[PDB]
């Protein structure tokens, strides 16, 4: 995912696809979305080899479950990746994958609540539970956008400088192997893909549910304003009776509490995996660098 | 996705000018619209080369710059005739909008202080938020009868824009008295255009992260009442002496308290491994302070300098000290409205605006929730 | 000695036998001459030993003053909790911010500079920082943790009296806008600010003046690892760590009238007269019976007080 | 910890603008604010390069010279004034503290003989309001004239927490002695040769020393013996330079004893020989101090400007420093009988007496109560 330009722009296209169950979804078709997303975006200026073999592959539920992306390499260039690095990298591609989504879920969010307000800001009834919407995307969103750049400077940036400074100086083929084989094995590392970290990454799956779990309970508060925003708007530019309709507009009144439990609960479930998950970091050394990106003037922790 | 962008007024259209002057530099264009021989994303601003620009008399001196082959004073006149033509310039923005693959938002460039431009901004805002529902909405608003005209255009500003970016002229003329020796408008312009063209750098040069303006967005403004924005620009070395200048308020463009959201880009050739020591350092000496209630960090980001054209270093904040601009603002129309058809619009804006600012000052409380 | 020489430069970047003729004496000199000029000159000019030890003396015997007044004053409210409540990964994070916005910044081995909070006090929170430096290999010969530990245990008797008149300067702007305590306040500070100054220029530098000098004329590394442990028992024997323990609890009413002062009693400030002056007197008393550890009293007094 | 100073008057400006062109070269800065080629600690005065300075025609001056891109006769009329635009320079000052990290002084520089003495008065009276726990060192110059000085003197005794002196008279005759000038560009060089040694310790980080409040506390030991006298012996060992600064010939000055000495020695001197010459004062007693409380005498060295030879300057608190305060007294009394309530003179007058009654009272073994 070093590109993203071109991964932002194929992360729209298998959008409508993916939501469907793997059941009906077959390889030949995601292939042309493939192709063209390396037409649209800069990747069209590139080298014509490299792109013969970038392809799809479909590992064996749903569309965002089974999607990967192979680059298959013969010849001589695969004594260099043997087999074994090409199941290092799909096994960190599912990791990255994983976290891009999280994060343009929580974009797209983040975007439906500025055309929201928009809309039903003549409602100060409903703006104090809207309210809590808000504080627990932005205490989201800065979980996981905060997660990328530790992607991005402390696993990528970071341990690709000491394979490219291994190489431009090593020499017989040998030395290129051992400065590639061990770059992946500090990736696996740096990121929480170990074997002995495995009750790290099972924690963190944790947080990475309840954003969806979000996203679901969103639009059904979000909806439910919307009906009761158009009714509003129909029952009087018609006939501009009313004793039928306080009755609607007053029980309408009574289920804002309901919802109000529902963000109150889910809020303080959430900050219990999380003031979990930082306890798990204190076990296996450049982990400490994540635990600082989080805790940025100790929102947590008291 | 591309964005359009828009020029309104003498201010809005001169600083447009000269951001696309310096963005064409930027990237191999010569001024005749062409390319120059001599990895650099340029399909967001540029149409295969054409500019994505609307221009709405400095028109005639941009029509005989060399570039010519590249394309009242009262609140409720700028609104009057703005509504006026509403279907002649809403022509031009339909075909260029849907002439796009997939648009992404609308950059709108103009001067709040007086004249047509602010009405006229107000009401293509307005219009704007109206038949596009799913559009982003930055503005470049410049800062300077002038309080009347300002406090319209921040009440339209308040709900509509999604996100703001503030630029006042006075502290503009103090860096330029104190730190360029000037003493013009076309001297600021070029320190505007400059934090302009380092605004959007992420857009340009793919990288990790930012590939988009939501990316950009949706990580400093929290909630969608605290979308107002400064910026800081500290090059006029490592990283930590660059993150350390930038903090300083003298070079913040602008006139308890403390932060919202802090974003870092970073155009040098800096060796990307002692970013994270800078930050450990920065909070270990706790050179700047966050929200109590919420967990708000700060984040950092790189990009690579244009060939075609050293270390410098752009800073985006959401400081809760801007709404002591508002306050002035505000105060002279009080003083205006003791002074001297319903003349209610800006009693409501007056509301409006006291709202924000209240918000604001609450905003600074360990329960600002509630 | 020769090939010892030749390794350590190495890894980083004819001979006949005759009786009655020394052919081959004479030849190891001509060549233990050179084996020692290649890696004298490689310390020197590229990474610049003696380029190695200045680093440890700015933060162990605290000679940059830029990076100590800054750094307490970002780690003051987290020092003050007691042991076992402060965590690591709190303290080092401000020692990092503490070293680039100072002067410190240009330093090639500040990256060496680790948090070791020791256990024992100087037989809690404050009384348990110390610094920590780890060093590579070659150089571990030199300074290794026999001899690093004398640099940690002069390190601290120098953060203590460095951190009593931080505050009890402190307390001087505070009742500056009940009135016989200014005349106390100038008996301490006259003792610490007197003590500094003879511990500082009088004691440590001299003999850090000497050492580099020292290195100058070394034949051989069992001499210069005779002229640093002389360098570090010289240092340990002028000041008082090597007993004088009325010392220890002479800094205790110092440190502790400074919290009487931070509560706003007239009872209280002449209590603490009659117990500081006592414990001062016991120390010139015992400072003056020996055998420099008599120059000391001409720091203490200067105009003849305290004769009794 | 910053210090942000502040030039009132043709003379604190001339001062402060000579101030700074000896710190400029002194670091390696060229006057376009720019940082040259060519380890010095350049925080404190400079902001990230730019001074901290708030000045208040002289300034049309400073504006044409090459250092362009750095940046009545009443004491009613300055007090008064000082008030019509309470809100103006506050703005400026206000601005200037939360942008920096954390302050910790206000060096004023200003001379109590116009405007600079009416407006002096009404700031260091307005610090004290807002600023608490802030620092106010004022590097005043000493010359209706004797009416002037001496009420700045009021609030010189009781808001400004240090206060270094340099009349203009004993200045002219060193003027005149060792430089046989016959002006006020040229006294002015040793002025600022004075305040640009006074923190030399701040800008060059040794032992001790490394912050304000160390230089204050260290000699002025009560709220009101807070005045400070120099001595600048170069205009060779550490007992060449330490002997001639306690000379009277040397003292910017024109029973009696010290309180409290402090030698800057800007020297390569080797730190062996300190403690000898210090031991050597000590028997040929060239200087006396208080009886009643431990009094001693204190020695720092730095480190001169390698991009700019053994120098010193010697901080004094010395009592003689009381004649000065009694030539103003004794004037103002003879304009008193010479010719709305004119009550804050006569007020002044009193708290003027109270302290120089502390100083008479501070040479005598029973200074305590
Ligand atoms: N920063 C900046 N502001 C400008 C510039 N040119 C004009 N302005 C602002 O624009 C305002 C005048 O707007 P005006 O041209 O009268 O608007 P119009 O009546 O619609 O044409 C002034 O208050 C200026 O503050 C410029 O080059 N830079
Ligand atoms: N040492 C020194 N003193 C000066 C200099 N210039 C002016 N003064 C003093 O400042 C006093 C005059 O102050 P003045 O300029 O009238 O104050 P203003 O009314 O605010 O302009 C004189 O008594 C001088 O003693 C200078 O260059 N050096």
């Amino acid at each position: 995912l070093g590109q993203g330009d071109f991964i932002r722009h194929l992360m729209d296209l298998l959008k409508p696809e993916l939501v469907r169950p793997a059941t009906t979804l077959y390889q030949h078709n995601l292939t042309g979305i493939l192709e063209t997303a390396v037409r649209a975006t800069n990747a069209q200026f590139d080298s014509p080899e490299i792109l013969r073999r970038l392809d799809v592959r479909l590992l064996e539920d749903t569309g965002w479950d089974v999607f990967s992306l192979d680059y298959h390499v013969d010849g001589p260039i695969a004594t260099v990746f043997t087999r074994e690095c090409m199941s290092h990298y799909l096994r960190v591609f599912n990791f990255l994958w994983r976290a891009k989504r999280m994060e343009y879920i929580l974009t797209d969010i983040r975007k439906g609540h500025m055309c929201n307000a928009k809309l039903l800001r003549n409602m100060p009834e409903f703006s104090g539970v809207l309210h809590q919407c808000h504080i627990l995307a932005s205490e989201m969103v800065h979980f996981i956008h905060q997660m990328q750049y530790y992607i991005t400077f402390e696993v990528l940036e970071c341990s690709w400088d000491e394979l490219w400074n291994k190489v431009q100086q090593a020499q017989d083929l040998d030395h290129i192997i051992a400065a590639h084989e061990v770059f992946l094995d500090t990736i696996i590392s740096r990121c929480l893909l170990d074997s002995d970290s495995r009750a790290l990454l099972n924690q963190l799956r944790a947080v990475f549910d309840q954003i969806i779990e979000l996203q679901n309970a969103q639009d059904a508060i979000y909806r439910a304003a919307l009906e009761e925003l158009q009714r509003r708007l129909q029952f009087e530019e018609k006939k501009k009776e009313e004793e039928e309709e306080n009755k609607r507009i007053g029980e309408f009144k009574e289920s804002i509490p309901k919802m109000c439990s529902q963000l109150r609960i889910l809020t303080h479930f959430y900050q219990g995996i999380v003031q979990q998950f930082l306890v798990l970091l204190t076990t296996d050394e450049s982990l400490r660098f994540l635990s600082f990106r989080l805790d940025f003037n100790e929102h947590y922790k008291a | 996705r591309e964005i359009i962008t828009l020029q309104l007024g003498q201010c809005g259209n001169q600083i447009g000018f000269e951001f696309w002057k310096q963005l064409c530099a930027e990237h191999g264009i010569s001024p005749e619209g062409i390319v120059e021989e001599f990895t650099d994303r340029k399909d967001v601003f540029f149409y295969q080369y054409i500019p994505r620009a609307v221009l709405l008399r400095v028109i005639h001196s941009i029509l005989n710059s060399p570039y010519a082959k590249l394309y009242g004073n009262n609140w409720a006149s700028g609104f009057s005739q703005g509504e006026k033509i509403h279907e002649d310039i809403f022509d031009i923005i339909d075909r260029e909008a849907d002439g796009s693959d997939s648009l992404e938002g609308f950059v709108l460039c103009h001067s709040i202080a007086g004249g047509t431009g602010s009405g006229l901004g107000s009401y293509l805002l307005e219009r704007l938020n109206d038949r596009y529902p799913k559009k982003l909405v930055q503005t470049y608003s410049v800062f300077p009868v002038q309080p009347y005209n300002s406090l319209l255009t921040l009440k339209r500003l308040t709900q509509n824009a999604d996100c703001l970016v503030v630029l006042d002229n006075t502290a503009l003329n103090r860096i330029a008295t104190d730190r360029l020796h000037i003493q013009s408008f076309s001297q600021i312009n070029q320190l505007v255009s400059t934090i302009m063209s380092a605004s959007t750098t992420t857009l340009r040069y793919p990288g990790y992260m930012n590939n988009d303006l939501i990316g950009l967005i949706a990580s400093l403004i929290p909630t969608p009442r605290l979308h107002f924005l400064m910026t800081g620009y500290t090059p006029l070395t490592t990283v930590l002496d660059v993150m350390r200048r930038l903090l300083q308020p003298k070079n913040v463009m602008v006139s308890n308290h403390c932060y919202i959201a802090i974003l870092n880009i970073i155009q040098g050739e800096v060796d990307p491994t002692q970013v994270h020591k800078s930050l450990q350092r920065i909070r270990e000496r706790k050179l700047a302070n966050f929200i109590p209630w919420g967990p708000a960090s700060i984040q950092v980001a790189l990009s690579r300098k244009s060939p075609y054209l050293r270390v410098s270093g752009l800073m985006m904040a959401n400081h809760t000290s801007i709404s002591s601009l508002f306050e002035r603002t505000c105060r002279q129309y009080d003083k205006l409205r003791k002074r001297e058809d319903n003349f209610d619009e800006m009693d409501t804006s007056r509301e409006i605006v006291q709202q924000l600012i209240d918000e604001y000052h609450a905003a600074t409380r360990p329960d600002y929730i509630s | 000695s020769t090939g010892k020489y030749l390794n350590v430069v190495r890894e980083c970047g004819e001979i006949i036998y005759t009786l009655k003729e020394r052919a081959y004496v004479e030849q190891i000199e001509k060549a233990f001459n050179y084996a020692s000029k290649v890696l004298l000159d490689f310390l020197m000019e590229e990474k610049e030993l003696v380029a190695h030890l200045r680093s440890i003396k700015r933060y162990f015997l605290m000679d940059q003053g830029d990076f100590f007044v800054h750094f307490m004053d970002l780690a003051e409210e987290e020092l003050r909790k007691p042991v076992e409540d402060i965590t690591p990964p709190r303290l080092e994070a401000l020692l990092e911010l503490a070293l680039r916005m100072s002067t410190a910044n240009t330093d090639p081995f500040k990256d060496d500079l680790k948090i070791d909070l020791m256990p024992h006090d100087l037989i809690s929170g404050l009384e348990a920082f110390s610094f920590d430096y780890i060093v590579k290999w070659p150089l571990s010969l030199i300074i290794n943790r026999k001899a690093l530990t004398r640099y940690q245990m002069l390190f601290r008797h120098m953060f203590y009296c460095k951190h009593v008149e931080r505050q009890l300067c402190s307390v001087w702007i505070s009742n500056k806008t009940f009135a016989g305590a200014f005349t106390l306040r100038q008996r301490m500070l006259n003792f610490v600010q007197n003590i500094q100054y003879y511990m500082m220029f009088e004691v440590m530098e001299p003999t850090w003046h000497i050492l580099e000098k020292n290195l100058k004329s070394a034949s051989n590394i069992d001499d210069v690892l005779g002229h640093h442990t002389g360098f570090l028992d010289t240092c340990l024997k002028d000041c008082m760590l090597t007993l004088l323990k009325v010392f220890s609890k002479l800094m205790s009413v110092c440190v502790m009238f400074t919290n009487c002062m931070q509560k706003f009693f007239e009872a209280t400030i002449n209590k603490f007269d009659k117990n500081f002056s006592a414990h001062l007197l016991d120390l010139l008393a015992r400072l003056s019976i020996y055998s420099g550890m008599a120059s000391v009293i001409s720091r203490l007094d200067f105009n003849g007080f305290y004769t009794e």
